[PDB]
């Protein structure tokens, strides 16, 4: 699954990806910028075909958090 | 291959008495220059020796030098040398030599007299730089503390050298290069918003070809790395998972033999 | 250094002193004292004028400079920039070159032996190699 992020302070900003890598139960990531952000996660799954992956609909955190400074 | 400094490009001259010598230094792909050095000799003496017992002036990277009551129509030589971190070999180059004389036709430029300024103070020992109409600040020394702040001042006031006896810390902004350093608590610190502890050899990153050693903690993984080897033998090791190229080794033969007896076998 | 200079000593006033050595280790020992030694200055007390010559400061709006007298010239042993405050401590040896030096300008202390410090809090060991023959570690 791949993670993204967004800075909610501006009215629009544009999402950014920040975590590539396998679900897990828990997920850590640091070197982000210090504006408070909204979080959307999607996951990604390979068909047996190589080129062809199946994503899935953006889910997003309700809550908007500021990054711990 | 290692790349030698580059000389100084050209030299000027300013007089008032007091003759003041600053040399431009531009530099690209070469060493970087961290001492300046200059030796100034009479030319009858050059002719005689060439720069031996010649008086010169170091500078601390400098690129202005003052010299105060140079002697008046008597001719002199000169050469600025760039000095460099590299081995002994190609350690420092030499600029052009230029010869100068003080003479009557020589304009009398009295303005860097001016353009600059120090002062002696019960309180400490100030030196400033004539900016417009105002002065900046370059070094302080004060006098009730062992305060000794080096460097022009930022626009925000963050000097680049500060020192400080009361809490016995030496505070630098910046690099610090040293032959060796002896301690004993290397405590990394991420400094910086968005830094990355680390020690590592020169040019050398975690998951790449070169042939250095990097540890440290990766902010952006929140993770801790490490990895000893070439491209190919490595022990590179990430908070998820530990990989070891190379043949592995554990114990040594003979580890649990009995001392006082050995073994044996027979048919 | 070796030597040691007092400004207007008292005359006509006995004096006791004694020379410490501070090294790195145990608490304990520490320090060492020299031999207790007084002094006395009196007529009977032949006057030395060879050390004046020797030392010399030079202070200027151009930059601060200490000097010593090395065979009838002048050497300069640290200098003090007044602009910028470019500093350099130590005597020139071959090739000038000061052992210990600031720059302010390139944000760099360079030191030419080695630094001592209880503790060192620095965001990147990176671990060069400078002379180029010493592998470093």
């Amino acid at each position: 699954c791949t993670i993204e992020l967004k800075d909610n302070s501006n009215a629009n900003n544009p999402w950014v990806k920040y975590y590539v890598g396998a679900l897990m139960p828990t997920i850590m990531f640091g070197g982000v910028p210090i504006g408070s952000y909204k979080v959307r996660i999607s996951g990604q799954i390979s068909l047996p075909d190589g080129v062809t992956i199946d994503s899935s609909g953006y889910y997003e955190y309700p809550n908007v958090f500021e990054v711990r400074y | 291959n290692f790349v030698p400094p580059a000389a100084p490009i050209n030299i000027v001259f300013k007089a008032a008495y007091d003759l003041r010598v600053q040399w431009d230094w531009n530099r690209g792909a070469g060493a970087n220059v961290r001492e300046f050095v200059l030796s100034y000799i009479d030319s009858a003496e050059f002719v005689r020796t060439g720069w031996t017992k010649a008086q010169k002036i170091n500078v601390g990277a400098a690129q202005s030098a003052t010299i105060i009551s140079f002697p008046w129509k008597v001719e002199h030589k000169f050469k600025v040398s760039s000095i460099a971190w590299g081995p002994d070999a190609q350690d420092v180059t030499d600029s052009a030599v230029q010869t100068f004389i003080l003479n009557e036709s020589t304009p009398l430029d009295n303005s860097f007299v001016n353009e600059t300024g120090i002062e002696v103070n019960y309180a400490y020992i100030k030196g400033k730089i004539k900016d417009g109409s105002t002065w900046k600040q370059t070094f302080l020394i004060d006098a009730a503390t062992g305060a000794i702040n080096i460097g022009l001042l930022d626009a925000e006031g963050k000097a680049p050298i500060s020192f400080d006896p009361v809490k016995k810390i030496v505070n630098v902004d910046g690099s610090v290069i040293t032959k060796t350093i002896n301690a004993a608590n290397f405590v990394m610190t991420n400094l910086t918003g968005q830094d990355n502890p680390a020690i590592y050899t020169q040019g050398k990153t975690w998951g790449d070809t070169k042939s250095g050693i990097w540890m440290g903690m990766d902010n952006v993984t929140a993770k801790p790395k490490l990895d000893i080897g070439n491209a190919t033998q490595y022990i590179r090791y990430d908070g998820n998972i530990l990989r070891i190229s190379s043949e592995v080794v554990i114990g040594t033969p003979n580890g649990d033999i009995d001392i006082q007896t050995g073994i044996q076998g027979k048919q």
